[PDB]
Protein backbone atom coordinates (compact mmCIF):
# COMPACT_ATOMS: atom_id res chain seq x y z
CA UNK A 1 0.00 0.00 0.00
CA UNK A 2 3.24 2.37 -0.72
CA UNK A 3 1.45 5.41 -2.00
CA UNK A 4 1.59 9.06 -0.86
CA UNK A 5 -1.73 10.12 0.91
CA UNK A 6 -1.70 13.69 1.75
CA UNK A 7 0.69 17.04 1.29
CA UNK A 8 0.93 20.58 2.84
CA UNK A 9 2.66 23.69 1.14
CA UNK A 10 4.54 26.16 2.40
CA UNK A 11 2.30 28.76 1.03
CA UNK A 12 1.78 32.44 1.81
CA UNK A 13 -0.75 35.69 0.88
CA UNK A 14 1.18 38.32 -0.91
CA UNK A 15 -0.48 40.99 0.82
CA UNK A 16 -1.79 43.44 -1.86
CA UNK A 17 -5.18 43.96 0.09
CA UNK A 18 -3.64 44.42 3.47
CA UNK A 19 -5.57 42.19 5.15
CA UNK A 20 -3.36 40.69 7.41
CA UNK A 21 -1.84 43.75 9.60
CA UNK A 22 1.01 41.27 11.77
CA UNK A 23 2.64 42.86 15.11
CA UNK A 24 1.80 46.12 16.73
CA UNK A 25 4.06 48.48 17.92
CA UNK A 26 2.61 50.98 20.67
CA UNK A 27 4.76 53.23 22.61
CA UNK A 28 4.85 53.22 26.42
CA UNK A 29 6.60 54.43 29.72
CA UNK A 30 7.05 53.03 33.60
CA UNK A 31 7.88 55.50 36.07
CA UNK A 32 9.67 55.29 39.20
CA UNK A 33 9.24 56.69 42.33
CA UNK A 34 12.37 57.37 44.79
CA UNK A 35 11.48 59.22 47.71
CA UNK A 36 13.78 60.55 49.77
CA UNK A 37 14.07 59.71 53.47
CA UNK A 38 15.32 61.70 57.00
CA UNK A 39 17.94 59.80 58.71
CA UNK A 40 18.62 59.60 62.72
CA UNK A 41 20.66 62.78 63.68
CA UNK A 42 24.00 63.19 65.40
CA UNK A 43 24.73 65.88 68.44
CA UNK A 44 27.10 67.59 69.69
CA UNK A 45 26.73 68.88 73.44
CA UNK A 46 28.59 72.11 74.50
CA UNK A 47 28.45 73.80 77.08
CA UNK A 48 25.60 76.26 77.90
CA UNK A 49 27.19 78.87 79.53
CA UNK B 1 8.06 91.20 64.39
CA UNK B 2 7.61 87.59 65.33
CA UNK B 3 6.78 87.13 61.41
CA UNK B 4 10.58 87.46 60.53
CA UNK B 5 12.02 86.69 63.73
CA UNK B 6 13.12 82.47 64.17
CA UNK B 7 13.56 80.77 67.22
CA UNK B 8 14.40 83.33 69.13
CA UNK B 9 16.34 81.88 72.29
CA UNK B 10 14.94 84.68 74.83
CA UNK B 11 11.08 85.15 73.24
CA UNK B 12 9.14 87.80 71.41
CA UNK B 13 6.72 89.87 73.16
CA UNK B 14 3.92 91.98 71.38
CA UNK B 15 1.02 93.51 72.42
CA UNK B 16 -1.81 93.34 69.49
CA UNK B 17 -3.02 96.99 68.97
CA UNK B 18 -5.66 96.59 66.49
CA UNK B 19 -9.06 96.57 66.19
CA UNK B 20 -9.09 93.68 63.49
CA UNK B 21 -6.89 91.59 62.08
CA UNK B 22 -7.20 89.47 58.95
CA UNK B 23 -5.37 86.76 58.10
CA UNK B 24 -4.99 85.67 54.37
CA UNK B 25 -2.51 82.01 54.40
CA UNK B 26 -3.86 80.88 50.94
CA UNK B 27 -0.08 81.66 50.09
CA UNK B 28 1.64 80.61 52.89
CA UNK B 29 1.43 76.85 52.81
CA UNK B 30 4.42 75.48 50.49
CA UNK B 31 2.41 72.24 49.54
CA UNK B 32 -0.09 74.54 47.72
CA UNK B 33 2.85 76.19 45.37
CA UNK B 34 3.96 72.64 44.46
CA UNK B 35 0.57 71.07 43.74
CA UNK B 36 -0.22 74.37 41.28
CA UNK B 37 3.04 73.98 39.56
CA UNK B 38 2.80 69.88 39.84
CA UNK B 39 -0.34 68.48 41.09
CA UNK B 40 1.52 65.13 39.64
CA UNK B 41 5.06 65.21 38.85
CA UNK B 42 5.62 65.85 35.22
CA UNK B 43 5.74 62.82 32.89
CA UNK B 44 6.15 63.16 29.04
CA UNK B 45 3.31 61.30 26.83
CA UNK B 46 4.96 58.11 25.74
CA UNK B 47 5.74 59.02 22.23
CA UNK B 48 7.00 62.18 23.67
CA UNK B 49 9.76 60.41 25.59
CA UNK B 50 10.95 58.34 22.92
Amino acid sequence: DLAVIGFELDTRFTNTNRRQRGHLLQTRALQFRHPIPMHAPVTLPMDTM
Amino acid sequence: SIEDQGTTIHGDVELVVENETSADVSSVLAEVDQIENNPVEEVLDADDAV
